[PDB]
């Protein structure tokens, strides 16, 4: 798919996601949620050629609810984010690798403290205060480089978010249809359903 | 008694006994016969139910439309043997557009059954069969042993009180072997045949099972009220 | 490479050039290219060196395992063997391989294997690229039942034609006599050969 | 066939028990005592090596006290040649582990994966069961200090205090006596080399014939040291403790 | 004890007591010969006739390996079609490698390894045959004899089967007598008799014969069954010798 | 690259030059070339670096286990025939073009290998970018019955040829002489004319020149006791 | 007592099976002998046609492993000929592979290794034959390594085998304490095959014909067979003096 | 066929005995005499060559092998199982480490690699275990000298001196009387000669014995100079003459 | 396209007395464009020094894949992996991938305990050894660091010293560099310290 977004504040990690599934000539959906809940306290956005992006995010969701259910134990953003891009290291050296770009969004119980992870299809991760995919960061990150402080609030998070689907609409060619806003903190994830 | 515990150890005497107990399966089994002329040959079986709500376990089995047999002892293992036939004579017709010779029918089936009698883990088949068949050199009979011995013949019986017809058939030997161009006297002569191994049973319209193939005669089973005819 | 072999009244002579190239440069100028698969089965080889080189390596392990079990093969023999490895293997080869040999039974005889991995029995054979050039001396001049000496005479002044018009092919003329006598190594150098 | 000659070692008993795996818990009976006691502040790994000589060279030999990896180590009774095949692949499941999810392995996750494959031999293959039995000491941030067992059965169960080996009914009975839960490792040392010196079939109790480590946070702040101890040092401990 | 009843293993003595009860089969089969002539070989077999029903002439024994190769045996028949099957792909991958028709040394030492083969492991049961092959090939004729054991020689004549010993002390009085050698239809002949003699160990029921040969002069070095005139100048010439 | 080979009276000598390069940048201005199969059987390498190196070692690995178990010093003909058969089977993939050279108690040997596998014999041989300089020289000075003395002087004199006029080679020449009924002399730059003039300045900055945001110690050592 | 059946240890540590293929070692009755020249390895063994119905020219235990390489078999000949295909596959492998012939020492132990791989596999019987390998080897010169079921192998400056080994065993060892050499001082190899069996006549009290023996001579580069009129040369020579 | 021997001829016993185990143990007790002792500058192994008869040449069998230039092996026991652990043991050397690391492996890591073979010998299915125990001597940088005995079950041990076969019990008692942490290797190479005499009946020379010594890198059969680095193998066989001379002063 | 200069990034290694220094830049992108400035691309397994400069996932991957080797060498050797050692299992690691290597340009640096011989080493994508004396360099500004060391570089010089060099060798190499940069490490290496210092440098 096209946008996604993620921005690491204070106490919260915040994924924004395009809403639009284009197929060539048409748009077919305007509403899809390019997100998998991974644990309680991580979500994971996705990006990528149609098909792998779902099968790649459920196949995590699966593996990541069974070592819970296993061990009745969340691991860590760090340790998922670490099992994520050992599978898409693997995959790029396939027969047919998944062509899937994600970010990974986490609250770490432990430490206290949010987490955000970009990880492309070639298993090339860094962990950041916030990132982007595919040509999201060409129009965001000069407006995010200068308005970024890591003691911003949730709501200061989504206001410099909301400059940056701005900037998208006004410059980028295709129609994204708006984006998908979820927040992942110590409470757990839960969704935008105004933005 | 020490040497039977598998198929792959010789007695003393140079016995395979697992083979002789697979043998002994086929003496358990119902009787059925068979012989041929010059133009046709033709199978009789007496057919075994379980009990008056039960059918009669089918005898039959076709295998090509020029060849076929008749099965006594365990029925699986007929199905398989049968099976392979089918196989091998459509290969034969498939590949080559060539029906597939009786005689080397039972060069397969010897062959086939051999492997299971000189291998660990294997048991021989359980069962014995009567081939017959039409092919380019005229009407055959063949009876196959899961010894692996097969015999080419002009008639024979296998099964329980097989000898009873076997003689009779060794009697009428230069009798039914002129039986040609004459489906109905062939056949008639087999019924004949099996029923010096009745006892106790007589055949019944649900008990005879028929089948015929020769030179204007494709192989052809005959149950039900289609052998009343003969009984 | 300008290669032969020649059946004659006592058996069969094999000649060979000694040029090997890369491109234009002349890697190896001193090259034998007549290979021993057998103590009097000899073969002439013309391709690719690593390819000729591999099989007649397989070929003379082949007939050293069957002459231990089955006692001398015969030159038929051995050309089957290389054909089966030529034919087979024909998409990665590129190989052209002249058998010749001498039995006591059959005396001097003579297998071309082209490119495709056909065998084809001949009284004589050329081959290599030099060998474009000959066709038409060779098959004016041969002779059956020719002399030992008459027979080096016609091998030196083919190969000695199919050098002079060859870039590929030069150096000196090697040759390898087959008879019940035994085998003999013959050299010819290019103040000999040219001269012709 | 070849059926003739088969023992079959993965089959019940009429009364529902895997013969091999009960003759491989006799085997482990004759060897060593290994004991296990687990404190607040650290684990403490004692174990007997068997009847040695003095001409042993014993400063470079191990035949109980095994390292799986920083966190975790293990005290061995049974056959040592079947110990260190499946201490390899411990070793080697460990890492697979850190490199997957860039954590080291928790410790029951490690236990478990050992049992798994001592179960699998009990259950399918026809081979003979690895006649070892393991003592576990590790760490780790989720459940800190652990001690864990595991025989040929493949089944494992977690421990306050456990030994292995010879004399596990006696030395278990002196381990329920003296053990409390607000126990020290410097008191847990002495416990265990007490335990050791009553349960030995040998005459004295010396350097030569133990083997001794402990996992103590007693390193350098939050970090956790692993301490095999050399023969001097465990001299000197059993001169400490007073029983030399 | 216990040695027996496996294959494979020795026994106190060093012996495979398996294979001597193979030996046991073919002891119990019936008659199979061969004869070595002056440019090729005959082999012969009694057919017992156990019924009248028995068609005549259809139940052949005698099998042909490539063209050129005769094989008949006595024991488990089933096991020697077993051994001739993987003579015919022995000599039809020597042929494909070699060109030339497989020698008969060389097709004897194949069967040999095969059925030595089947006495190495305890997973398999050793062959219940013993087989009597042979040949014309480029350095002239052979005849084979080959256990259950795995061993075999060249012979100038050989016997197998239940009336061996009566076919061995014919076969020795023609070697004696012939040291020049004899003729391809002298050998014929001659194994017509030697089953008939040997028939008085099957005394029981009647026989039928069968002949067949490899011979340079005669049949151009191919395998050929002996048939029609030639086969019942055989049978005459074999009845008036036991009259 | 030039590496050479060179047969003489009582043995053979090899020699290379000490550049190697990626592309027309000099990665290593003193490389070694020449590699040990065996005690007495040397190698030179041209083509993918890493792969003569590689196929050098796995056959000399397999050559020194070969010696063992047939209690016999090693033969130039066994890691030829090795080396072409592990070629031949990777259809050139692998860029391994060798000099092998070496004494054993069959005599002394001289092969060249290219890398798909085929081999060939000579008295004097040479490999790489800069053979064909290096064979102008040899096919000017070689002779028959060469001294070692001379066959040393002839197999530098070729390297120079290559180190001079091929742009691929340079620096130092390495030479290997392997004579019968002798320890194999390796003579690691055997030759130096091409030492680096003095520059006409010093570089040594003054201390504190560096801008420096941050400073710590890092610990290489284990986690301490106590 | 399945310990007796298979070869795995018996309580004594013993391998029965391995010592019951050594006994089907002397099932043939035949006994040969090696001994080594100064150029050459000569093998003689005895040679029994006990059936007149046999060709003769068929029966041997003596093979040609390759052109320099010679085995003499003491055992069941079906065993003997699946020990000599696998030595000549073997040496052909050998050549084909490391580009020089394989040396008499080095078959000897391949094939010692691979007896030694049924006494410890159960699926395997041991083959029960002693194999005596000769050669003059390039390196080592004439060469005599004999290999028996268990897997051992040795060289030897010279050997015997078969029911009366002993007798002969003894006979040679007395020759040598004598000579004090290693070998046959003698420059033709025709008179080192006189010497093998005049001292074979002597240790089993038993005269020759040519039929009665069988010969192989290794020289350099080459093993060979001698026939029947060669060894009846040798007999005359023998008679002679 | 196939190998259908897919399970342990190795069991546990009711008692908690491998059987297979122990009697291959008996086997090697049966074995002839060899032995091992470490000084402070080098190792010695030593052995009997019990010659099977006269006319065999016992110099072509060897007893004592060497596995790495810095590392020998001898046995007790059944020497065919010997041999072939031997051709494994150098292959595993290689394969396991030398084409890894790219040097030979530190003495108790090879003893490691051996000693799992003979472990697999040991569960595997449809094999017997190997009927030796090995001695095996060797030095590395970082470990120095070592001595370790390697046992049927695949257990190893590592040695300041010891004994194993035949008359092992008598020789170790020997060996404790004179062992010290001060012995140099002439010291060693006498001792080991006085405690093999005691277990050897009949001759006792350099031709009836074998041994062999880790010690001082020997350039001279480098085979080869130039790399000052590579100095030269520590593993060194000793002759027959070398025997002899110091059975002079014995 | 080309997979060694998508993500960017340089290394460089120089040998002092009784010393060894290894530095890297801090940037990490997808081509044009800057994705992380705290890439750190040296990394250690005990006394043992590692520069990996390529494409980032292969970076990271051989690391773990480096750190499970060590880890495992460590508890069977019972010591730390040497330089010397290290080489040739790095050497062996690329290697056994030939036909589908990591697009990488890996180097040594570190101190032999032992010995306390300075070391360093390079290689190539598949494993070839490059063993210098002096220096080695690896990244997409690898010409510009072969400039720069070939004139700045002189030998035994001091740590602190060293220090400057390096530093200096970096720095200027990765601002003729589009894809190197965003901040730079240096380490120096002594045989029982290491001091590691992050420069200041321009961000563009
Ligand atoms: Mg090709
Ligand atoms: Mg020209
Ligand atoms: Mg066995
Ligand atoms: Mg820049
Ligand atoms: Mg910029």
């Amino acid at each position: 798919m096209d946008i996604i977004l993620g921005i690491r504040v204070q106490d919260s990690v915040i994924l924004a996601s395009s809403k639009a599934v284009t197929r060539g000539i048409s748009v077919l959906k305007d509403s899809d949620d390019k997100t998998r809940q991974l644990s309680p306290h991580t979500l994971m956005s996705f990006a990528g050629e149609a098909g792998d992006t779902v099968q790649f995010a459920e196949y995590i969701q699966a593996n990541i609810q069974l070592y819970s259910i296993r061990e009745d134990y969340e691991l860590s953003p760090q340790a998922v984010s670490s099992f994520v891009r050992q599978e898409l290291a693997k995959s790029i050296r396939s027969r047919r690798p998944y062509q899937v770009n994600v970010l990974i969004g986490g609250y770490d119980k432990k430490k206290n403290k949010p987490e955000l992870y970009q990880i492309d299809y070639l298993g090339t991760k860094v962990e950041l205060p916030y990132g982007a995919h595919g040509y999201s960061g060409f129009y965001t990150f000069s407006l995010l480089d200068h308005h970024y402080r890591p003691d911003m609030t949730t709501e200061e998070g989504l206001d410099l978010l909301k400059l940056c689907v701005q900037e998208l609409e006004k410059r980028m060619p295709m129609d994204f249809k708006g984006v998908i806003v979820k927040i992942v903190d110590k409470d757990g994830i839960r969704q935008v359903d105004d933005f | 008694n020490n040497y039977d515990g598998d198929t792959v150890t010789f007695s003393p005497t140079g016995r395979l006994f697992q083979v002789e107990y697979a043998l002994e399966a086929i003496k358990q089994g119902s009787v059925t016969v068979g012989l041929r002329s010059n133009t046709h040959a033709v199978l009789v079986a007496l057919k075994r139910n379980a009990d008056e709500l039960s059918s009669y376990q089918k005898k039959i089995i076709k295998c090509d439309e020029h060849m076929g047999l008749s099965l006594a002892g365990l029925a699986p293992d007929a199905r398989v043997l049968s099976n392979y036939l089918r196989q091998q004579c459509n290969y034969s017709s498939l590949v080559f557009n060539r029906k597939l010779a009786v005689e080397r029918a039972g060069h397969l089936l010897c062959d086939k059954a051999q492997k299971n009698t000189q291998s660990y883990g294997g048991r021989p088949y359980g069962v014995g069969l009567l081939i017959i068949g039409y092919d380019k050199s005229g009407a055959h009979l063949l009876e196959f042993q899961p010894s692996g011995n097969v015999t080419e013949l002009y008639g024979t019986a296998i099964g329980a009180r097989s000898q009873g017809a076997k003689t009779y058939l060794e009697r009428t030997l230069d009798t039914f072997i002129k039986i040609d161009g004459n489906p109905d006297e062939l056949i008639k002569a087999g019924v004949e045949a099996i029923s010096q191994s009745l006892r106790d049973e007589s055949l019944t319209v649900d008990n005879l099972s028929i089948a015929i193939v020769g030179k204007d005669t494709p192989f052809t089973i005959y149950d039900g009220e289609a052998v009343a005819k003969y009984i | 490479t300008s290669i032969m072999a020649v059946t004659f009244k006592d058996g069969v002579i094999l000649g060979a050039d000694s040029r090997t190239t890369t491109g234009a440069y002349i890697a190896n100028r001193v090259t034998d290219k007549l290979t021993r698969v057998h103590d009097k089965i000899w073969c002439c080889r013309s391709g690719s060196a690593a390819d000729t080189q591999a099989i007649a390596d397989i070929v003379q392990y082949h007939l050293e395992l069957y002459t231990s079990q089955y006692g001398t093969p015969s030159t038929e023999t051995a050309a089957s063997v290389f054909k089966e490895l030529c034919y087979e293997n024909k998409d990665n080869l590129t190989a052209g391989i002249i058998v010749a040999g001498y039995d006591d039974k059959n005396k001097g005889e003579v297998y071309t294997i082209p490119l495709g991995g056909s065998v084809h029995k001949l009284p004589y054979a050329i081959a290599g690229s030099g060998s474009t050039f000959i066709y038409g001396y060779c098959d004016k001049n041969f002779r059956e039942n020719m002399s030992k000496e008459e027979t080096v005479d016609f091998i030196k002044h083919s190969l000695s034609q199919a050098i002079k018009w060859d870039g590929s092919s030069g150096g000196v003329i090697r040759m390898v006599v087959l008879t019940a006598a035994g085998v003999e190594r013959l050299i010819f150098y290019p103040d000999e050969y040219e001269q012709l | 066939g070849s059926r003739r000659y088969d023992s079959r070692t993965t089959i019940f008993s009429p009364e529902g028990r895997l013969y091999q795996v009960e003759y491989a818990l006799e085997s482990i009976s004759h060897a060593g005592t290994a004991i296990g006691i687990m404190a607040s502040d650290g684990i403490v790994l004692a174990a007997e090596r068997k009847v040695t000589s003095t001409l042993l060279e014993q400063d470079t030999s191990t035949e109980k006290l095994y390292k799986l990896n920083d966190k975790i180590a293990v005290a061995v009774a049974g056959l040592t040649a079947d110990a260190e095949i499946l201490i390899n692949t411990a070793r080697i499941h460990a890492q697979n582990y850190l490199k997957t999810y860039n954590e080291d392995i928790p410790v029951e996750i490690l236990v478990r994966r050992l049992s798994d494959i001592k179960q699998g031999y009990t259950q399918h293959g026809g081979l003979r069961p690895f006649g070892v039995s393991f003592i576990y000491a590790g760490y780790d941030d989720r459940y800190g200090y652990q001690l864990y067992t595991s025989n040929p059965s493949g089944n494992y169960t977690g421990w306050k205090a456990i030994s292995v080996g010879a004399n596990t009914s006696a030395a278990q009975t002196l381990l329920q006596m003296d053990y409390k839960d607000d126990m020290k490792v410097d008191d847990a040392i002495e416990l265990a080399l007490k335990t050791l010196s009553k349960t030995t079939d040998s005459s004295a109790l010396t350097y030569d014939r133990l083997e001794f480590a402990t996992i103590r946070k007693g390193a350098n702040d939050g970090e956790v040291y692993q301490k095999i101890f050399k023969p001097q040092e465990i001299k000197d401990i059993l001169v400490k403790t007073g029983i030399t | 004890t216990g040695y027996d009843l496996s294959n494979s293993v020795f026994s106190p003595d060093g012996r495979n007591f398996q294979v001597e009860y193979a030996v046991k089969a073919v002891e119990n089969g019936t008659t199979s010969i061969g004869i070595k002539c002056n440019d090729g070989v005959v082999f012969a077999v009694e057919k017992l006739i156990t019924s009248k029903l028995l068609v005549p002439q259809k139940n052949v024994k005698i099998q042909v390996v490539d063209r050129h190769i005769g094989c008949v045996y006595s024991g488990l028949i089933p096991d020697g079609r077993h051994l001739v099957n993987r003579g015919r792909e022995e000599a039809a991958s020597f042929k494909k490698l070699y060109k030339t028709p497989i020698p008969i040394p060389a097709f004897a030492d194949r069967l040999g390894q095969y059925v030595q083969a089947h006495t190495l492991y305890n997973s398999v049961r050793p062959f219940g045959v013993s087989t009597i092959f042979g040949g014309v090939d480029k350095n002239g004729a052979h005849l084979y004899m080959l256990e259950p054991s795995g061993s075999y020689w060249g012979y100038k004549g050989a016997a197998t089967g239940k009336g061996r010993q009566s076919a061995k002390a014919e076969l020795e009085k023609l070697v004696d007598h012939h040291p020049e050698g004899l003729s391809a239809r002298e050998a014929v002949k001659q194994a017509a008799k030697i089953i008939y003699l040997a028939h008085e160990d099957n005394k029981e029921k009647d026989f039928e014969l069968e002949i067949s040969w490899c011979s340079l002069s005669e049949t151009n070095g191919l395998h050929k069954f002996v048939k029609g005139d030639l086969l019942q100048e055989a049978i005459d010439f074999a009845q008036k010798e036991i009259n | 690259t030039t590496i050479v080979g060179v047969k003489f009276n009582n043995g053979v000598v090899i020699a290379a030059d000490t550049r190697s390069t990626q592309g027309p940048i000099v990665a290593d201005k003193n490389c070694a070339k020449l590699h040990r199969i065996s005690p007495k059987i040397w190698c030179a390498g041209a083509g993918t670096a890493a792969d003569t190196e590689a196929v050098t070692q796995l056959i000399g690995s397999n050559i020194e286990l070969h010696s063992l178990y047939t209690s016999r010093e090693p033969r130039v003909v066994s890691a030829l025939q090795m080396l072409k058969q592990h070629l031949f089977k990777y259809q050139g993939h692998i860029g391994a073009y060798l000099i092998v050279a070496g004494v054993d108690p069959t005599g002394s040997h001289l092969f060249s290998i290219h890398a798909e596998g085929s081999t060939d014999v000579g008295y004097y041989l040479s490999l790489g970018s800069g053979s064909l300089a290096a064979m102008a020289v040899l096919e000017s000075h070689w002779k028959q019955d060469l001294t070692k003395e001379e066959a040393i002087k002839l197999a530098s004199d070729a390297i120079q040829a290559g180190i001079w006029n091929d742009l691929g080679s340079g620096s130092n020449v390495d030479v290997c002489v392997m004579e019968i009924g002798k320890d194999a002399e390796y003579l690691r730059n055997y030759l130096t004319p091409n030492v680096r003039e003095e520059k006409q300045k010093s570089y040594k900055f003054p201390r504190g020149t560096t801008a420096v945001l941050k400073e710590s110690i890092v610990n290489i050592c284990d986690i301490q006791e106590e | 007592g399945y310990d007796r059946h298979i070869t795995i240890f018996s309580p004594e540590g013993r391998l029965y099976q391995v010592e019951y293929a050594f006994k089907a070692t002397n099932q043939t009755n035949i006994n040969s002998l090696a001994v080594r020249g100064k150029d050459c390895t000569v093998v003689i063994s005895q040679k029994k046609v006990p059936d007149k119905l046999l060709d003769p020219t068929t029966v041997s235990y003596i093979f040609c492993i390759s052109r320099t390489i010679g085995m003499v078999v003491n055992g069941p000949i079906p065993d003997a000929r699946n020990a000599a295909l696998r030595a000549k596959a073997e040496a052909a492998e050998f050549r084909y592979k490391y580009g020089y012939d394989m040396p008499c020492d080095v078959l000897a132990k391949r094939m010692a290794n691979l007896s030694q791989i049924y006494t410890q596999r159960a699926y395997m019987r041991p083959l029960g034959v002693i194999l005596t390998f000769v050669s003059v080897d390039e390196e080592l010169g004439p060469s005599i390594y004999k290999t028996d079921p268990a897997g051992y192998y040795v060289g030897y400056k010279a050997t015997a085998t078969g029911p009366k080994q002993q007798e002969i065993t003894t006979n040679l060892e007395n020759h040598f304490k004598k000579s004090k050499i290693d070998h046959i001082n003698e420059e033709s190899w025709e008179k080192v095959v006189e010497f093998a069996i005049t001292h074979m006549i002597d240790a089993l009290g038993t005269e020759f014909s040519k039929n009665d023996l069988e010969v192989g001579v290794a020289t350099k580069d080459k093993f060979f067979t001698l026939s029947a009129e060669n060894i009846e040369e040798r007999l005359v020579a023998i008679a002679e003096q | 066929m196939t190998d259908r021997y897919s399970f342990s001829l190795t069991t546990f016993s009711p008692s908690g005995k491998l059987g297979q185990i122990d009697y291959a143990l008996t086997a090697v007790k049966q074995g002839v005499t060899s032995l091992g002792i470490k000084a402070t500058n080098g190792v010695v192994i030593a052995t009997e060559k019990k010659s099977s008869s006269p006319l065999a040449m016992s110099e072509t069998l060897s007893k004592v092998s060497l596995l790495t230039p810095d590392i020998g092996a001898v046995y007790s026991g059944m020497g065919p199982d010997y041999r072939v652990l031997v051709d494994k043991s150098r292959k595993v050397a290689h394969t396991s480490y030398k084409r890894i690391y790219g040097e030979y492996p530190p003495t108790k890591l090879l003893v490691s690699e051996v000693a799992k073979i003979m472990q697999e010998a040991t569960q595997s299915g449809g094999v017997r275990p190997f009927g030796v125990s090995l001695l095996i001597a060797g030095h590395d940088e970082f470990n120095g000298f070592s001595l370790y005995q390697v046992d049927p079950s695949g257990s190893y041990f590592p040695w300041k001196a010891t004994a194993i076969g035949k008359g092992s019990v008598a020789a170790k008692t020997f060996l404790e009387k004179r062992w010290n942490d001060e012995l140099e290797l002439e010291d060693a190479i006498h001792i080991a000669l006085l405690t093999l005499k005691e277990s050897v009946e009949g001759e006792f020379n350099g031709d009836t014995i074998e041994l062999a010594i880790i010690g001082d890198e020997n350039p001279d059969l480098l085979g080869y100079t130039g790399i000052p680095t590579d100095k030269g193998p520590r593993f060194r066989k000793l002759t027959s003459q070398e025997i002899n001379d110091r059975l002079e002063a014995l | 396209s080309d997979p060694s200069s998508i993500n960017g990034g340089i290394v460089v290694a120089m040998t002092g007395k009784d010393c060894v220094a290894i530095a890297c830049d801090l940037r990490l992108g997808s081509q044009s464009l800057g994705v992380s400035n705290k890439f750190e691309k040296i990394f250690h397994y005990g006394h043992v020094f590692l520069g990996i400069t390529g494409l980032a996932t292969d970076v990271t991957t051989l690391n773990e894949m480096f750190r499970y080797k060590t880890n495992l060498y460590k508890l069977k050797e019972e010591r730390a992996i040497e330089p010397e050692t290290f080489t040739q299992l790095v050497s062996s690691s690329l290697y056994e991938r030939r036909f589908g290597p990591y697009f990488v340009g890996p180097v040594v640096a570190g101190i032999n305990s032992k010995s306390g011989k300075p070391f360093i080493a390079g290689f190539d994508l598949i494993g070839c050894i490059d063993e210098a004396k002096d220096f080695i360099v690896s990244g997409t500004a690898s010409d510009q660091l072969f400039g720069m060391c070939e004139s700045l570089y002189e030998p035994n010089l001091e740590p602190e010293d060293l220090f400057e060099t390096i530093s200096q060798a970096l720095l200027n190499a990765a601002d003729r560099d589009a894809l190197s940069g965003w901040g730079a490490v240096v380490y120096i290496i002594k045989k029982d310290e290491v001091v590691k210092r992050y420069l200041k440098m321009r961000q563009d």
